């Protein structure tokens, strides 16, 4: 989608395996802020929105 | 220490870096004192083939 008009999909009931996204190489950026992405496979959130 | 990466991992060399590379490859410790440098190799690494 457009900047103007971005996107907004809701994440529920699902195993997110985030290991698989930030291994990758190919994110020229990557930056989780008030998280460390490591611990995102320990962790469960409650309203996830892409 | 010397090897060779892609510039998307470059970042990946540093403390508390996650990636394949930094995972799998290399690991700075936390507390890393040193410098790291890094400089492209485009000329010199890449074949036509």
């Amino acid at each position: 989608a457009s900047v103007y008009a971005w996107n907004r999909k809701r994440i529920s009931n699902c195993v997110a395996d985030y290991s698989v996204l930030y291994n990758s190489a190919s994110f020229s950026t990557f930056k989780c802020y008030g998280v460390s992405p490591t611990k995102l496979n320990d962790l469960c959130f409650t309203n996830v929105y892409a | 220490d010397s090897f060779v990466i892609r510039g998307d991992e470059v970042r990946q060399i540093a403390p508390g870096q996650t990636g394949k590379i930094a995972d799998y490859n290399y690991k700075l410790p936390d507390d890393f004192t040193g410098c790291v440098i890094a400089w492209n190799s485009n000329n010199l690494d890449s074949k036509v083939g």
